[PDB]
């Protein structure tokens, strides 16, 4: 299996790199070798390794975007995906006020990008990071934010209702966005959104454009079982979400459905 | 005899059963100058009620009990009649005259109830002046303990809640909340107060002067700026005029509104009420029992273009300024009484344990 080997070579050489980006680069590398489309279809039928929503979402969006201009199409598509994060930070970091109390979920490079863009604009704020422990990743987020020279406090997992009254805004990076405006993320997003709604705090979602999946879960069981695995995945209602921060602009949760209707899956 | 005052203006169709008078005219135009039917202290009390000179909820009760002391001191006993029946039959037109002057607060209702219970329980073997001294001493002890000792107890129970460095929001004019703020500032707490006021009474200026004279840093603003400042406000003090059986808070008209906006900004509200101001009476809206103020009070001078000057010539125009409203009991957190920190659901509990049960 050379596709999984190239995926591991593109994902393990840079630990600050996303998985769906490396998957679309693997699809483009198969498109470099019609026979190229057949090899890309073979490896995308053979890429059933990662259980993330963003990987399969980017694979489906590249499978639609591919359908001799396919290589240049994937080239500027990966150019837009690579230049997405700077537009994410530049459109999102303007909402953080001075002296605010930041609430943050587990480790993701997107919220780290928007916090380093926020401290790049001369802003002072304290960040409360939930530990989020099926595995210690919120500690890794607090360690990577302590190197950023910002005041961070490692918060216990069952204290998001304890610290909600003092955290004025709740900014959480999501790993998958369904059509209505809800998000698929790590399991502690639902309780944080419900405690933010009961305390009237604005719940912000910071995710890119390739995480737009065409799914519609009603309950916590209606998310697919291949993305669940002690679950790793919850679901947040779109009524619990104030705004989204994509590269197309700062969007209300009803705009993702507009983009997916104009895109047609 | 005492006639009825004429209703002034065009009433609200929801408030047609409640009377709406004016402060321009008085009822004593057709009364004798030596006051014979009404006691002279009682007609003095009705004049200082109707003109708006006594507006505080505790000040009306204090002036009521002083006028009742002046009535009982100027009481005589007819032959073959008991004091415990004749004083009951004579104090009812006095309270009717006071009601026709201005609608009574529930503190004054409970004062009438307690005084009627005390003058009902006067023995027949007691003399005239001896029973007069008993009733005056009972009124003195009543106003003494159940004003100042309850005020000091509520002041200590709110002093043990207010911490250092917080901000406090108040509304309206109330001597109890102002005394809490003064005795909290003098005993060592360092805080600043955001004063919320409302039209047309503008009674927030009184507690504003009371907080500046006490050395407290103050902030003054109105109802629409309260929504602007409640994201910075951490604590709201309120002055209750009556507490009902379900836990509702009868106060000034901007109380339930401010409590709802404070809960929307997660700011806990605190009402401060003494236990004689409670009610076995209950209501759920501001429509079935309320006080109607002057319809000529809503007009103001913004330049030289007063629009509500000739408001009575417009047939389809209605003027309304409500005095009292109620809160739903799930919006108010504290009820600070002299027995301790109780919730809103404990008001008939305190009524039971203070009603000899």
């Amino acid at each position: 299996k050379e596709l999984i080997e190239y995926f591991k070579s593109q994902m393990k050489e840079d630990p600050d790199m996303a998985s769906a980006v490396a998957a679309i680069r693997t699809l483009l590398e198969f498109l470099k070798r019609g026979l190229r489309a057949n090899l890309t279809s073979a490896i995308e039928t053979l890429c059933g390794v990662d259980s993330s929503v963003a990987v399969s979402s980017g694979g489906e969006l590249f499978l639609r975007f591919i359908s001799k201009i396919m290589i240049e199409r994937g080239e500027l598509f990966l150019r837009r995906i690579s230049l997405s994060r700077n537009k994410i930070a530049d459109l999102c970091h303007t909402f953080i006020k001075d002296g605010a109390t930041i609430l943050t979920h587990a480790y993701s490079r997107v919220v780290l990008r928007v916090l380093e863009a926020a401290v790049a604009a001369k802003k002072r704020f304290s960040v409360y990071v939930t530990e989020s422990q099926p595995d210690l990743s919120g500690k890794k987020m607090a360690k990577a934010l302590c190197h950023l020279n910002v005041p961070v406090t490692v918060v216990l997992d069952a204290a998001v209702g304890y610290i909600m009254e003092k955290a004025d805004l709740v900014i959480v990076g999501a790993e998958g966005v369904v059509e209505n405006g809800g998000i698929i993320n790590k399991i502690g997003t639902n309780q944080m959104a419900v405690c933010a709604k009961a305390q009237n705090k604005p719940f912000y979602v910071v995710a890119e454009s390739f995480k737009f999946v065409r799914l519609f879960p009603l309950n916590q069981q209606d998310v697919p079982d291949k993305f669940k695995y002690h679950p790793w995945v919850d679901y947040t209602a779109p009524s619990l979400i104030t705004l989204l921060f994509t590269d197309l602009g700062v969007l209300t949760p009803s705009a993702v459905s507009d983009e997916l209707i104009k895109l047609y899956l | 005899q005492v006639p009825t005052r004429k209703d002034y203006g065009s009433k609200v169709s929801l408030f047609s059963h409640l009377p709406q008078y004016s402060r321009q005219n008085s009822l004593t135009q057709f009364m004798s100058i030596p006051s014979s039917v009404i006691h002279p202290a009682m007609v003095r009390l009705g004049l200082q009620y109707s003109q708006g000179l006594v507006s505080g909820s505790n000040a009306r009760c204090i002036a009521l009990l002083r006028a009742l002391q002046q009535v009982i001191q100027d009481y005589t006993t007819p032959p073959n009649e008991e004091l415990s029946r004749d004083l009951v039959n004579k104090l009812k037109p006095y309270m009717s005259f006071l009601t026709q002057c201005r609608p009574l607060s529930a503190s004054m209702h409970n004062a009438i109830k307690f005084l009627n219970k005390e003058i009902t329980s006067v023995g027949s073997s007691k003399r005239e002046e001896e029973a007069k001294s008993e009733l005056r001493a009972a009124i003195d002890r009543y106003v003494q303990e159940k004003i100042v000792l309850a005020a000091q107890a509520i002041s200590r129970f709110a002093y043990q809640k207010i911490s250092n460095g917080d901000v406090i929001l108040v509304y309206g004019c109330s001597s109890l909340v102002s005394r809490i703020l003064q005795e909290a500032w003098t005993e060592g707490r360092r805080f600043r107060v955001v004063v919320v006021d409302s039209r047309p009474w503008l009674e927030g200026r009184h507690t504003l002067r009371s907080l500046v004279h006490a050395g407290v840093p103050a902030s003054y603003l109105l109802i629409p700026a309260a929504s602007y400042v409640l994201p910075e406000v951490s604590k709201v003090l309120l002055g209750a005029h009556a507490l009902l059986a379900n836990g509702s808070v009868m106060s000034r008209v901007g109380t339930a509104q401010l409590a709802l906006v404070a809960r929307a900004h997660n700011v806990p509200v605190l009402v401060c009420c003494e236990t004689y101001k409670f009610c076995e009476r209950v209501q759920t809206d501001a429509f079935v029992s309320n006080e109607l103020d002057d319809p000529d009070d809503l007009q103001c001078k913004r330049g030289e273009h007063v629009a509500l000057a000739n408001w009575q010539n417009h047939a389809s125009l209605r003027l309304l300024n409500l005095v009292y409203d109620v809160t739903p009991p799930e919006l108010v957190d504290l009820v600070i009484t002299e027995l301790g920190m109780i919730p809103c659901s404990s008001v008939p509990v305190v009524l039971r344990v203070k009603s000899s049960d």
